[PDB]
Order: structure tokens, then C-alpha cells, then sequence
């Protein structure tokens, strides 16, 4: 269903409202749309604030690290409300809203991570991805450190694995300020 | 009738290592390494014509060799490379020989990994190790230092037969059984 | 074929009326367009009733977990009409209706689940895995015991395998509150 | 290659004038879009009657259900008019007219049919599907024995196997109320 | 190359003066757009002509005869005019036009033809789609042999393989009126 | 990618002025688009030249007769105009145009061909199939004879297998009137 | 979910405030679409200077050649901003910004590269393909040596592997000319 | 002449374990097992160079070079890793050689699940007890801790020829035959 | 001199079942009962590494061990599980021996039918027979009550070599031929 | 001393038939048959166990069993059906055993056929006949009425090993050699 | 009576190469050629058709023929092209034979690099040296100068049995055995 109503498409109407609906897989196709969407709505009205949606499973870095980087870019206040399922990348840019405008819905899924990737190749470029990924990891934990108040070797840890979490955990965590339940 | 025929067989001592090294291909060597040995002392002559494959079974041939009684001679044909010198390296230098239109290459060891930053780290560790155990293995057998060798697999380092020699690869360029 | 008559195409003359239809597969796509659908109508009117029309096998449970956050969320009273075959996670949107306003058609068959997954890698990883589904299981278990007045056992106990109901059953379980069966 | 005609494509045009065209096999996508239509045109005038052209071959059981539950839901009569073939819940929606004004054009087929299914896994799974699939089977010959007039053990008879039926035989067998011709 | 000229595309444009373009294969889905249009022409004015142009190697028994079914039921005569390529339930649609109104451009084939289908399962499944098929082409035949005056064994035997034809050979035949050579 | 033009895209504007474009393999589809084109043009008016652009391998043979009987069906002359390749079913229709009206550009290829065709089943169905594709193959070299000015055995004779022309030769060999250079 | 939003979509409403968003993989597709909004840029107004964003992992030399040259071919200045990952092509094209208006947001990943190439053939037409992209090679060389003020060999040096940048070390070496964290 | 050949390979009293292991290869050791051991008491040697495989099969070849009187000596080659690590383990302590280019490698087990939570919960379990009856058995043989290998298998655990000797795991560098 | 090697193998009266249970296998197997039966009356060893598979292929495999006359003895390794319990209960409860590290697994059966609710309901009401079949047959060789077997073989029922013994499934478990 | 094995083989006067029944396994059938018959005279025992597969090839297995001099048992074990049922079926009734865990069925025929109505008809004729001609074969070995077995044969019709017995398929259960 | 059938095809000393030159070809011949060589001195006789294929195998063949003490004696037959010209121009000239429907191709070596420029770079040089090697190989033996098979071989280089005559690839051609 990709619904309209009066010819604004339904994703269109929600945008005109300053609301971001991030629901999918993040690679560079929606972190461009997401980016752009920021860039339009902090060009419109600085000073009104932006409610960015999050229901991913996460997915490329780099991608999500854009809409990250924008984010904090823009001078609006990005809040996001976490819906359903927040997991690796998703849970990142979910802890990278405005302070005290993180949130989450009562029953979403919180899951934080390590990066995945891959090498192939000579032993030398297999060598130079995993210093890349590596690197990755660490300023990933670096940031989720600061956005959490949890000490560097604390999300490490609790990022070894799959680690999910209950909102109310995520709460707990320092990855979310508060759990929305009504308007 | 085949009572002289397979004996004849045997009586070469002649063992052919031709293709891709895979565990399959050290089992055959090492079945037939391990039989001529319990025959007889009398030195053993290896065909190799290799593009190299699996180093692991590169190592296990190369181990054999050395491992049983029986002085092994090697004679690089068609191409020598990768896992293939490590066999080829085996053979103490005497022992080395080169038909004529032979090539020769060394490079660096190969793989994948896929997973966590965790996982990928833990197996970069493993091929850098191999990479330095295999470069100080070619430098042994050869003569050249450990960092002259470190610094030509870099990339394809391939050899024509001269120049194999040159390098100590090869010791002797032979066309006739003499 | 998806007809457009006066300009709005089917679905969007109906959302003009409230009714949001629920008529698939639930995935994460899915779930976008019925929360956005859910979000969009109670801003223009939080005090008229939403009707979400429910006809589906299931599907992931962190996309419906997303349409029922919104369902409770939105100020508007969710009416849920549950069709053809509410299964699963269908069958649980149906259940979180808003208390008197869950309805299904006569011949509507609903069936409820234990949850579904998968675990794949090391030990560790598969552990992981199985305490967080058994999590999921059990909150999904306390929800639904809540909606439908049962206790926490009884729905334990009824969800362990495929459990199909007719819309009557479904209204002595506690799943609807009644069956519609004309307009009027 | 959907020919529009005056905004509105032949189908948009064609409801204009109340009539629904049923021309596929059926699954959720294809029912949501029937019972979207039957809802409108109820909505917009629930004293004139609906035209529902069928042509399927059949398909989800649940699906075709839905659709046969928003058919008896409207206040509207829907007149079935059978074209071509009317397979399994095809034949069933063609039954499911409104009385007396179920129909069928002179060389269209109808065919009647016991459920089709599966069932997978350990011996437990395939019994809950088993007593589902005859649950089903016996609603559905219910229903037929009531809109034909036969009795129940002749529909079981009758639908053990494909049983196909000229329009002729479909009326005479109580399926169709009459064989339309010419207009009116 | 589905080009638009003044908002109409093409085949509307040619729509709007009641030309139908049927130039696929039949299958359900090109029976329901013939149909609709067929319905629609015929509800527009009643008292004018259809032309119905036929480039099709067939398709779909039963989708064909909801076309031909539909030619019948309106009130309108719809004039055939086969170009191209008009084989098997093509030919018939091209045969069924109305009397003294059925046409063929001078190059266009027409091909004739006994139904092929399939048949899978038990000896008891495929007797039923054996007895099936065979009745099918039985009154496939008898309607031939009506709308071209050949005795029925004599379609029987022509159509046992395929059978290529010339308009001309159609013409003496009986499957078409006459051939239209200029706009005169 | 078809570009646009003002709601007109560029083949329908260009159909504004009568001219229609064949470029690809001739099928069902493509062939009732054409006859759809050529229909539409005659009726708007009869009096006005249509200009068919022909650039194709060829393809059904039916489809193609579809397209040359409403050629010839409709009031209007249908000037034909080769580019780049016409081949089959393509150098056929090129051949078709109204007599002194039929072109080519000056480096067109076009190529002329017996019918090609396929035969399964048994050994009855396969001489239905051989009697069905010689019947075709002699009415073909006949309108060809018949458009070209050849006698019918030449037409028979250079069609045997792939016969490749200059717009040159092919002035020469009677297809078409006249190569046009400029405008 | 690319919305249309006033009708203008996103990109198109950006591309009214002369930002162009290069966001995938460059291949002849995506070049001749930046290509075409820098020349309509410049022809609109070739006062103001153009914002092109780049989150590309490269892709096609010659495709992203064609974007470098209409770079420098448009009296505009074009300002580029690198976000997410810039890299091959994508961080080659980055560096040609104008001078001094070369930027990348703090996190973005900057990676330069040797050129990756085929040869397939001959001994004759593989030293044909290797002959041409060593010169590929060395000019793309020499244009970074020359942006980033680099000597030569260092470039050499540095792209004879993937060699992986933050904003902050593509800064000092001279492939961008600041990072931009807020709007101020 | 057949007569005196292989009679000689079997006269060697030696199995080759090498590449994948599966229910096929813990067939053809079996046998070759059996036959060594109803011909004479005399030692028998392995040579391994397997990176592991299927763990019920790694697990059989395990107990029937335990269930089988004559002494197995057991040559790690190459690599042994995973399954191929119990298959060693097998030998004791005294027994156990490498020559000299192999590695080596302990790991939990791996698997996969699809179903209902119950099917899940049910396979989850199984893989803990055999992950903790694996690291029994690698700690029994080797000398270390059943923590110390609960810890080090938590990841891949590789081992270079000298490391797997201090370990605990290879006895032995050898690389001649004594010869 | 293969006569003192295949003759060898015959003196051991030793039968390897592993791997996946099929119709084939059942066949090998039958094959080698039935030539070790004909030679003599001494008892037989059979070795089980299986997941199981095909339940009839295993029902014949338990029914030819009971109608041989010689005595099978068992020995459970890796695992035993589904139509490979079935085969392993076909010995006599004081001929079956488990290895150290082996597992076992009895479950209901499984499969599929596609068609008509009358093709469905038939092969239903087959699989519960088997299902019932198959647990009295587990219930009957192993000391527990139908009922029992019945209840724990509703899911994946996962036993260690120690849980083996305690159900009735193991009599003794063994680390050497003695 | 293969003299000494593959003869005691042959002297179990014993044939497997196990999995599908196709035309390959007809033949391996015929050819042991043959075989047995030209040693001697000797009854020959048959272990079936068949899904069933290929009617043909299991009309060729059947009218082999009667056409040899020998006399042929059979024993039925883990599943007899449909083409299998015919062979089971081409033994004498006194000869037709089955061990315990065994079950049976038999069922109409199956196909396809595409074309055109008389392509269809004709293969619609012949699978009739085919169902007729099984039917009548199935009647008469078992001695239940031929209308009987059609009625029973128009969906799969299941047998436990004692249903069989008592329908005339079976006529001895069997659990040792005795 | 082996004994005296396959002694028939060994006293032949007949080596076939035919179809594409890979190393497990290489493989078979050199097993031959080794056998043929223990036996005696003796001439061989290799009965080529070969459209050629890996040229490392080729070489090895190549310098096989060389290597053992029997002289080589090369029938060309069908085809001999590539690589199979390599393998046939081991033989001395006097020894080179063709049938007389044979025809003969040179041409330059094939194959394929992807990656970075410093590995397509590398492999290109690699091939023009292959390309080098082989064109002075064919030169040598041929009788032809470097640049003209150099100038040939820029394409594929066909020729008739009489043109691989007269361009001193063969010596003589011939219909019979004499
Ligand atoms: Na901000
Ligand atoms: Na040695
Ligand atoms: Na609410
Ligand atoms: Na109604
Ligand atoms: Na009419
Ligand atoms: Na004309
Ligand atoms: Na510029
Ligand atoms: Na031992
Ligand atoms: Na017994
Ligand atoms: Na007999
Ligand atoms: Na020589």
C-alpha cells in the first residue's frame, strides 16, 4: 500500500507535518532520501523541530553515518522515536537525537552491535580492511559512549554480540531519554 | 603380466604432482611417498607441475617430504607456483632441478573473511602469520634473506626458469634424464 | 487491478473515510504505510474512530509491534474488523482493538501462534537468539493475556501450536468483543 | 493495456455504473480490491444493486471468504453474473448472490470443488491441519447446501472430484438462478 | 511504443470510435479489458456498431467464450475484422461476429483447430478432464459449424490438426463474409 | 528514458506530423501500435501522406502483415523511409510504401530473406508446418515480384539466404524509389 | 519512499537551491544526470555557485571524467561536501571541487585508490589494456597531485592500495579544504 | 607382485585423516581401524590434516581410536581444527606429534535453527551441552582448565605449532622420522 | 594376500551404519547381514552414527537384525537419532552399548501431503499410526510406558549417553573393547 | 575365498528389492532371476521394500517371478506399494509373507498428458484400461471381488501388516527365520 | 590371455593425445612415456589430435619428449593447433609425420587479468613473455626466423597438411603405415 490523499502521496503529507519516516534497510538510496529530507526541512524553518521514525535493521555504516553527520548538521533539533525494531545502525542514529528528544514506543526492539563487514583479497588488503573496520568500531563506540554516558569499555563489552534490549533497558541504557506511550 | 607392469611402475620411484594442491592430492602423495619408502631407501624423483591451491596441503606435502627416509629430487615442469614451491622447496638444493620451459611464481597467500570486526581481526592476524611463515620458509630454502623475499611477494613474482636459478629456486636446468 | 474513481484510487477514497485495510503479509513496508495511515488520520481528526480492517496470514513481529505502538499511541479509538483470515500477528492487531470495538465477519477464521524465528551461527550466537525469542514469546503471551481476560497459562498453553478459531470461538476466547454480520 | 475513457480507466468507468469485475484468481491483494469496491458502492448508495462479473478460476479459500462476508455485510443486493469460468471460489461467489439474481451467460463453465491445502512438520502439525482443512470442508459444503437448495450429503457427493457443469446444469443443480442471453 | 494524442493514449483515441483492438493472446486478463469495453460501447449507444479487431493466436477457451459470450449478449453487432494472424479461439471470435459484418484484411492467416489442453493426477482425474476437453470440443464445433454452414463432421474433420487458411479460403469456407481491401 | 516535450512525449509529438516509428523487432505488440498509428492518422485525415521511419530485423511475419494490409487499407499514402537497418519483415514493409514514395537514407542497410520458421511433432504435424511456410514463402515473393518490377524466379533466387544491399542496390534492385540525402 | 513534496520530489525541490546529490555508485547513467543538472545549473545562473554532495563508493573512470570535466567546464563554482563514503572515483571527484570549497562532514570516509581494470584476449590486446590504464593511472595521478598540492610520487605512494582517510587526515593532505560540523 | 604392495601400505600401520570430516570419512577410519587392530596390537599412526567438519563424526573417530586395543599415535599435518582438534585429542599426551608447518584451532560449535521458539529453546540447549562437553574434553586432554578453554573457544582460538604445544594440545615437533 | 584382508574384515562381523538412513543403505545392510548369517551363527557388532531419515528404510534394517539368528550387538557413537533409534532398539536391551561421546534423539515423525481435505485426511490418519507404531516399538524395547514415550516424543527429546542409559535406551557404556 | 563368498551369496538364493521400481532395477531383477534359475531349481526368496514407481517395470518384475521354474517367496518389509504390490502380488499365497513392521497400499494409477482432446482421449482410454487390468491382477492373487478392489483403489488405500493379512495381500506374519 | 592383449598395446610404444591439453593429460603421457622409457629404448609413436588448451601442460609434454632416452616419432592427425603444435614440435624434423587430412594452427597465447592496474600490468608482461617463449620455441624447431612466426602467429595461423609442410612444421606426410 503506498496510499494517497487530498494528490500528496502519504510519506508526502507526513514530511509537510516535519516527520521523517526512516522504515527500511539502510543503504546509500535511503540515507540520500533521509539526508535530503533533513537538508529541505532545516531550509524551510530552522527553528521548528524535526521527528525522524526509525524502524530499521540497520545496514551500511557509511550510509547511516551520513544521515548521522546530517543530523547534527542541520540546526533543528532532530528528535527520533523508535518503533518496532532499532538494531545496529538503526539504534545508532536512534541514540544520536537531540538530548532529552530521543524516544522510543513501549514494545520496540533495541538491538546494539559491532560492525560486520568483510575482506577478501592478499593477505596486505585483508590487513588494511580489518585496520578500516577496526577503526570503524572504535570511533562507533566512541560516539555511542558520549551519547549514552556508558564508559568506552562498557559498550564495547555490551557490543560484542547481538545485545537486544526492551525499551525500558534502552531507557536504563542511556540510548533513549524517555518511552513514549500517548500523544 | 602386470606383475612386471606396476612394478615397473614402482621401480621409477617416480611420484607426479600435476594440478591444483588440495588435501585430496596430499593424501595421494603422502599414500605414495610413504609406500615407496617402506620398499626401499633408494631416492625418490617428483614432477611438479603446479599452479599452487591449498596451502595447508602445500605444507602437509612439503612436511612429507622432509619426514621420510628417502632423498627426494623435485623437477619443476610447465609451472611452479604458490603452495606448488612450497613443495618444490622441500628438496634440499642439490636436489632441485628444472626442465626448460618451466615458470616460476611466488606471492603473498589469499583468503576471505566475512563476520564481525572481531572475526575479521582474528583471521587478519592468521594470514599476516602465515604470510611471515611461508616467506621465511621460501628464504631458508633459497638463500635470499627474509626481507628480500617479504619484499617481492608483495605481488606475482614470477620467474622464468633462468632466473629462478638465479634466485635459488632452481639449482640445475636439465633437458635429458642425461 | 486497483480502480480509481471520482480524483483518489480506492483505498485512498476509503481512508478519506477512516478505514484504513490491512490486507497482507506483514513486513516492514506494511507496517510504514498502516502507521503512517494511523498517524495521518488521528492528526486531522483525533476524536472520529479509525477502522482498520485486518486480513492477514502474519508476519514479522517487530513491524505488527510497530502498528500496535500506534494503534495505542493515536488518541483516535482503533476499531479492528478482522476478514477472510487473521493469522498470527493479524490475529494479534485484531485482539489490541480498542476494548468493544473488536469485530469480525461470520466465516473470519482467526488462528493464534506461537512465535516464529531463526538462529544461525556459534553457540553463543544461538543462545542469543533463543533468549531473546523466548523474551518475545513471553511478552506477546502477557499482552494477549490481558486483551482477552485469560490467564497467562491458558495462553501459553493455547499458543504452543497453530490454533485456528471460528469467529464465534474467537468471541468466547476473548479475541473480539462481537461478530458483525449485516450493516445495520 | 488498460484503455482509459471519459480521468477514469475502463474499470473506474465500469464501477461508476456499480458493476465489480472479478476477472482473476483469487488471493488477499485481489479480494482487498472486491471488497474495497463493495464497500464504496454500499457506502455511496446502499439502495441499488451491485454487479459482480465472475470470472476465476478460483483460489485462497479465506481470501474468497472474505469477499463472500462483504457481500452478505452490504446493505446492496450483488447480482453474480458468471463469464467464461467459475471455478472453486469463484462457483462459491457466484452462488453467494443475491436470491434470484444469480446468473450465468450461455457458454460459461462452472466447475464445484472440494478444498485444496497442505500440510507440513511433525504428525501433531499435520493433524491441526488436517481437522482445519475438513472444518473448512464441511462450512463450505454447508453453505453451498443452502444456497442451492441440495442437500447437504449431495454437495459432499458432488465435490468430491472436479465436477464441471454447463451454465444450464448449474441452474437446474440450484448454483445459478437463471442463464442471461440478451439484455434484459 | 504506446504513444498519447489530443489526454487520450492510442487504443482510448480508437476506443472512442468503437474500436476494440484485441491483439494478444487470450488469457483472462485480455477477456476482462474486451469485455469491459464491449459492456461499455454497448452501454454508450446501443445502436451503433462495434469493430472488433482480431490479431490473436488464441489463448484461454473459457477466456475466449466470456468474449464471445459478451459479443452476443449486446445489443450492438460487433463487425469482426481479422488481420494478421486469427488462430484457434481467435478464429472462432472472428467467425462469431455478426452476419454479413465478419472481415479479413487480404494477407491475414486464419487458422482453425481442435482444443488442446492437459490432464495430470489419478486415472480417475484424468477421465474428468478427458470427458471435459471432449465435451468442449463438441460444441466448439457445433458453434462453428452454425456460424459457417459447414456440416458438423465436416469442422470436425477440418479442425482434427491445425488448418492454415488464406481470407479467401475462409471466405469460401464460411468463417468470414468477405475481405476488405481499401476504405471503400 | 523517452523524452518529453511541451504533456507530449518526443513519438507523439512527432506523430503530430504524421510520422511513425518502427525501430525494433516486429511482434505482436509492436505491429498493433502501428496499425493503431496508421488507423488514427487516416482517420484524422485521409488526404495528408503518413511517413513511416523503418529501422527493424524484421520478426512475425504476421504481425508484419498486419502492418502492410492496413497500409494498404488506409486512404493515405504511406511513404516508408529506411535508416540504419531493414531486414525481413522490415525491408518487406520498407518495399510496401506508396509507389515513388518509398526511401532510404544513404548508408541504410537492408536485407532480404526467406522465411524462417519451426516445425515440432509428428510427421503429419511436421508437413502441415513444411506446406504451411512454403505457402507463406510463395505469396511473399509474390508481392515482392509484384512491388519490385522483378520476375518472380529472381525474387525466389536472391531470397534463398541472406541477401545484404545498399540503399544503392537496393534503388537499383526495384525496393525502394529513390535514397534521400538532405532535406 | 522518494517524496514529492510542494508538484516537486525531494531532489528536484534541492535542485531549485542548486544542490545536486550524487549518492551512489558512478556508472554513464548516473554521470549523464549530474552532467546534465551542472549544465542546467550553470545556464540558469552562472553567478551562484553549485553544492554537489557526494556519498559514492566510485565506479566508472570514464563516467566520472565526464562529471570532473563539466565541473571545470561551468563558469559556476562547484562547492562538494563528502558524506558517508567518498571513495575511488567518488573521492577524486570530491577533491575537484573549487578551491577552498572542498568539505566533508565530520565522519565521512574518504578513500583513494589505484585504478581497477579488465583485459581479456590476446597477448597483443591484453598489453593494449594494460598500456591504457597505466596512463589512465598516471593522469589521475598527476590531477590529484596537482588538487592536493602533493608531489607525484607521494600520490604513487599512497594509492597503491585502498588507503582509508577520516574528514580530518584528508584535510591535512590536501584532498579537502575544511569540515563542516554546524551551519554557521 | 600386488601381493608384496599392499601388504606393505597396510604393514606401515598408518590412517591418513585428511580434509573435511563427515559420517563418509569416520566410515573409511572405522574400517581401516578395525582391520588394523584384528591384524595386529602393534601401534598405529595418524596423520591429520583436517580443518574440521561434522561433530558426530569428529566424535566417533574420537572414541574408536580410544575403543581399539593398539596404541594411536597421532601426527597433526597442515591443520587440525575443530572436529579435527578432538579427533587428535584422542591420542595421549605422549602421542601426540606435529610436524612442523601446522596450526591449530579450538572454536565453540556452530549451527542453525528455524521454527517455533519451543524448536529453538530445544536445539539452543543442545548446542550449550555440547559446546560445554566439547570444552570438557579438549580441558581433560590437554591439561588446561575447563574455564581456561570455555574462555579461549569463546572466539577462533588459533594456534601456531610452537603456541599448541605449550598449550597443551601438540607433544611433539618432529621432522624426521628419526631417520 | 587379499584373501587374509577381506577375509579380515568378514572375521570381524562388523556392520557400520552412518549416516543418513535410506533405502540404499537399508539394502548395503541387509546385503551384510545376510552374508555374515550365512557364514555362522557367531554374534554380529553393528555401529551407529546416524540422524536417521527414512522410516521404513529403518524398519527394515530393525526387522532383518531380529530375523537373522545370529545376536546383533549395538553400539551407539556420535549420535542416534529418529529411524536410527529404531534400528539401535532392534537389539536385545543387554547387547546395547553406547561409545562415551554419543547423544541420542527420539522424536514423532514428519513429512507433507498437498491435495484434496480426502487426500490430506488419509495421509493424516497414516502418519498418526506410525507415530503410534513407531512410540510403542520405542516404549517396548526400552521399559517405558507407551504413554511415556507418547508425552516426551512430542517435541525434539534430546538425551546424553548418561540419559540414554537412565531411559532404557543404553544398557552400558563403553570406552574399550575391554 | 571371493570363491567361498559371492557363492554363499548365491546360495542364500536371495533377492533384494528395495527403493523405486524403474526400469533399471527391473532388469537387475531379471538378470538375478535368470541367473538363479539356470543354478538350479530351488525356491528363491524376494525381500520387497517399494514405494512403488514405474507400473510397466513392475508388470516386467511380476510376469518374471511367474515365468522362472523356480518357486519365489516374498517378504514384505517396511513398505509394499503400487507397482510393489504387484510384485508382492506375483507369488502364490502360501509364499507371501511379511515381517512385523511393514505397511501397505494400494491406489488407482497415475499421469499426464498434454495436446489436444483426441491426444488426451486416447491416453484417458488407456489409463482406464490400466486401472482395470491392475484391479482385476490385485483381485485375483488376493481373492477379494474386483469390485471390491476398485471401490477400495479410488484413493490411497492403507493397510497396517495385519489389515493386509486379513484383505488377502498377506498371509503370514513372520519375526524370525524360525 | 591379458597377458598376451594389453603385452600388444605396450609393444605398440603408441602414445594417443587427443582432445584439449590440460594437466591431467599431461599427466596420463607422462605416466606412459615413463613406462614406455623403463621398458626399453625403443622408439615411440604419439598419434596427436589436439585443438591445444593449457599451454603449461603443453610444455610439460613438450619437455617430456625430450627428456626420456626413446626417440619420439609424432603423427599429426585431424588437428594440432596451439599448445598441440608445442607438444608436436618436441620431435627432431625427421620425425614429424602428418596424415593427410590434418590441418595446423599457431596463434598467440590467450587469457584474462582483473584487478588493479599493478596486477593487470604484471600479468601483462607475463604473457608477453609467454608469447616470446613460444614464438622462439616454433622458430627453432620450425626453422623459421623469430619475427616471422612472431608476424604469423598476430592471428590465427591455419594451415593444410602440405602448407605445415612447406612451412617446416611437418616433414612427411603419409597415407600408410608403409
Ligand atoms: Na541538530
Ligand atoms: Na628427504
Ligand atoms: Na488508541
Ligand atoms: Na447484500
Ligand atoms: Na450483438
Ligand atoms: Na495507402
Ligand atoms: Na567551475
Ligand atoms: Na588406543
Ligand atoms: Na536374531
Ligand atoms: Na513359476
Ligand atoms: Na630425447
Amino acid at each position: 500500500l503506498i496510499p494517497t490523499v487530498i494528490a500528496y502521496d502519504i510519506y508526502s503529507r507526513l514530511l509537510k507535518d516535519r516527520i521523517i519516516m526512516l522504515g527500511s534497510a539502510i543503504d546509500d538510496n535511503v540515507a540520500n532520501s533521509i539526508v535530503s529530507q533533513l537538508l529541505f526541512l532545516d531550509a524551510q524553518d530552522p527553528e521548528k523541530d524535526i521527528f525522524l521514525y526509525i524502524n530499521s535493521p540497520g545496514g551500511s555504516i557509511s550510509a547511516g553515518m551520513a544521515i548521522y553527520d546530517t543530523m547534527n548538521f542541520v540546526k533543528a533539533d532532530v528528535q527520533t522515536i523508535g518503533m518496532g525494531m532499532a538494531a545496529s545502525m538503526g539504534s545508532f542514529l536512534l541514540t544520536a537525537g537531540a538530548n532529552g528528544k530521543r524516544f522510543a514506543l513501549p514494545n520496540a526492539e533495541i538491538m546494539i552491535h559491532q560492525p560486520l563487514g568483510g575482506a577478501q583479497g592478499q593477505a596486505t588488503e585483508i590487513e588494511i580492511a580489518a585496520r578500516h573496520i577496526l577503526k570503524i568500531k572504535e570511533r562507533m563506540n566512541t560516539i555511542m559512549a558520549e551519547k549514552t554516558g556508558q564508559p568506552y569499555e562498557v559498550i564495547a563489552r555490551d557490543t560484542d554480540r547481538d545485545n537486544f534490549m526492551t525499551a525500558q533497558e534502552a531507557k536504563d541504557y542511556g540510548l533513549i531519554d524517555d518511552i513514549i506511550i500517548n500523544k | 603380466i602386470t606383475n612386471i607392469l606396476t612394478q615397473k611402475l614402482i621401480d621409477t620411484r617416480t611420484v607426479l604432482i600435476y594440478g591444483e594442491i588440495n588435501q585430496e592430492l596430499a593424501e595421494d602423495v603422502s599414500k605414495q611417498l610413504l609406500l615407496l619408502e617402506s620398499i626401499s631407501n633408494d631416492p625418490i624423483t617428483i614432477f611438479i607441475n603446479s599452479q599452487g591451491g591449498h596451502v595447508e596441503a602445500g605444507d602437509t606435502i612439503h612436511d612429507m617430504i622432509k619426514f621420510i627416509k628417502p632423498t627426494v629430487k623435485v623437477v619443476g615442469t610447465g609451472w611452479v607456483a604458490s603452495a606448488g614451491i612450497t613443495i618444490y622447496l622441500a628438496a634440499e638444493k642439490e636436489n632441485r632441478f628444472s626442465l626448460p620451459n618451466t615458470r616460476y611464481m611466488i606471492h603473498q597467500p589469499a583468503g576471505g573473511v566475512q563476520g564481525q570486526s572481531t572475526e575479521i581481526e582474528i583471521e587478519a592476524k592468521e594470514i599476516i602469520r602465515m604470510r611471515e611463515r611461508i616467506n621465511r620458509l621460501i628464504a631458508e630454502a633459497t638463500g635470499q634473506s627474509y626481507e628480500q623475499i617479504s619484499k617481492d611477494t608483495d605481488r606475482n613474482f614470477w620467474l622464468s626458469v633462468n632466473e629462478a636459478k638465479d634466485y635459488g629456486i632452481v639449482n640445475e636446468i636439465i633437458e635429458n634424464r642425461d
